[PDB]
């Protein structure tokens, strides 16, 4: 009720400025979005579940991009809304239904790398998996559903500010059911609740469990070439039966006892032999129950818990060659990996004689200890999860960065607007440039998400070159 | 709140 010191105005300055970046990424936005769905259906290599799932982010974002920026160019330009109450219900239910369609294909691209990283097969991605085409259908529909109370309630106002004759598309502020009246007052926490906080909540959270297993992954092939991957029983080098990555089955001389041994571990008749991933599965156990006694070490226990994960694996390495008791009598290098002495250690640990008896293991596992990173193991699985993980991650992150300052802007307006404040009019100045600068910032979601995949994907990067030549 | 319907009369549709 109390007045103001200004007009809630907007500088020609400003409008002039933005409608130019509004029109780059309106030209970048359709081009890279189209061409993104041009290179998913000409190749036939890059016709797979988890690119469908791209599609359907792709075309979300060339949906929101088309019903976004021309209609918020010209309510910026010509401040009027000319287009009847039936544009006035279409535009906002387009917008949130396509916004609806991106977040819940990135939901799903995160959950179904998650579940493939358990199958060579799956991971790389190699044909369309069954309930693809069921799962889309049920993220377009389930989208649009949830943008129909956007539709109803939109409507044209007809009002008189200051002697001025004003077409006002918008919300109305009373609805006739009870429904729509308590959704118009906690619209803007809808949004930002479930087409933010929930998106980015699930993709941490599977994108998490996805890099969890690809880490026992990368200890399973480190191992795998340091120690080796017997799949039939053999005699170690003391005569004692074993099976799998250095797996003890017993200290019996009988052969048919140790081959019962090995049936109770697997679960199954194996006849003395057993299958990669059986032999997988069993190292999974095994290093829980090393890392169990690490944690029980008293000398071992500071230095694992102050170690990142690769580095982590590289002592859970020197425990399967030497054991707990061997490994601890590197007083001195374990000090200086808690302290973080990584090339002081390294140096250090080029001087034991387990360094002198087997070099090449001793080098992987001390390059680990330096980098803190896979170099020293990388292979051709490897390389296929690290292209994965980095896929989703940079998917995500344009999501994350690309709607935050539009959904900033709605969300500081909720909580610092006082209606009875006299000079609160011109705060508002300062809000209408920041959603119209989130409403470039979200179209360039359609812009990034092309330039993401070039960036990480190799084939992409030729895919995208080969349509731009 | 009429400095309000004047907002959205210039903000963006969202
Ligand atoms: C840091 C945030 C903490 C986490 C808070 C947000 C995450 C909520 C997780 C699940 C609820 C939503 C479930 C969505 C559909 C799940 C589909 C599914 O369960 O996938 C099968 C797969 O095998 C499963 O391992
Ligand atoms: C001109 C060509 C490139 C020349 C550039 C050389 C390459 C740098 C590589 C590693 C940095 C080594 C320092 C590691 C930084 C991390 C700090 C650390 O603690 O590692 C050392 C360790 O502490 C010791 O005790
Ligand atoms: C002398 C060197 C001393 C220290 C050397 C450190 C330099 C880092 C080098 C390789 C890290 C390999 C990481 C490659 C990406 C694997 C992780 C991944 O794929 O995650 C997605 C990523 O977050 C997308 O940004």
């Amino acid at each position: 009720p109390p007045p103001c010191q200004g007009p809630i105005e907007i500088k020609e300055t400003f409008k002039y400025i933005n409608t130019v970046v509004s029109c780059l990424v309106f030209v970048l936005g359709i081009i890279g979005n189209s061409t993104l769905l041009y290179i998913i259906y000409k190749n036939k290599c890059m016709r797979n579940g988890p690119n469908i799932l791209i599609a359907s982010l792709a075309l979300g974002d060339l949906l929101h991009i088309v019903i976004a920026i021309p209609i918020n160019v010209y309510k910026l330009l010509a401040e009027d809304w000319p287009f009847g109450a039936e544009m006035c219900k279409l535009v906002p239910f387009i917008q949130k239904a396509s916004v609806g369609i991106t977040v819940l294909s990135l939901c799903a691209l995160s959950i179904d790398r998650y579940r493939a990283v358990a199958s060579w097969s799956r991971i790389k991605g190699i044909g369309v998996p069954k309930w693809t085409a069921v799962e889309i259908v049920l993220i377009w529909v389930v989208s649009v559903v949830l943008a129909v109370p956007e539709a109803i309630g939109f409507d044209i106002i007809t009002m008189d500010y200051k002697g001025s004759y004003l077409r006002i598309c918008l919300l109305h502020p009373v609805q006739k059911t009870a429904f729509m009246q308590f959704y118009a007052t906690a619209k803007d926490w809808w949004l930002f609740s479930f087409y933010f906080c929930l998106p980015l909540a699930i993709t941490a959270f599977f994108y998490t469990l996805m890099t969890c297993e690809m880490l026992r992954k990368n200890i399973f092939e480190m191992l795998r070439i340091d120690e080796g991957l017997r799949l039939k029983i053999y005699k170690d080098t003391e005569g004692y039966y074993t099976i799998g990555i250095g797996h003890l089955l017993t200290k019996s001389p009988s052969l048919n006892a140790a081959k019962s041994e090995l049936d109770k571990a697997i679960g199954r008749n194996t006849n003395g032999v057993i299958t990669k991933d059986e032999a997988e599965k069993l190292f999974n156990q095994d290093v829980d129950a090393a890392v169990r006694g690490i944690l029980r070490n008293a000398k071992l226990k500071p230095v694992y818990d102050s170690l990142d994960a690769v580095r982590r694996a590289a002592l859970i390495n020197m425990v399967f060659q030497m054991g707990e008791t061997g490994v601890a009598g590197f007083t001195n290098s374990l000090r200086m990996l808690q302290q973080k002495r990584w090339d002081e250690a390294a140096v250090n640990l080029a001087k034991s004689r387990w360094y002198n008896q087997t070099p090449n293991r001793a080098k992987r596992v001390i390059t680990t200890f330096r980098t803190g990173t896979w170099d020293a193991y990388l292979n051709d699985h490897l390389k296929q999860r690290r292209e994965v993980a980095k896929t989703v991650f940079c998917l995500v992150l344009v999501f994350a960065l690309c709607w935050l300052p539009l959904h900033l802007a709605r969300i500081l307006k909720l909580t610092l607007y006082n209606q009875n404040d006299p000079n609160r009019c011109e705060l508002l100045s300062f809000l209408l440039v920041l959603d119209y600068i989130g409403i470039n910032m979200a179209s360039l979601n359609s812009c990034a998400n092309p330039i993401a995949l070039y960036l990480v994907s190799k084939r992409f990067k030729n895919a995208f070159k080969s349509a731009l030549c | 709140d009429e400095e309000a319907v004047y907002f959205a009369h210039l903000d963006i549709i969202w």
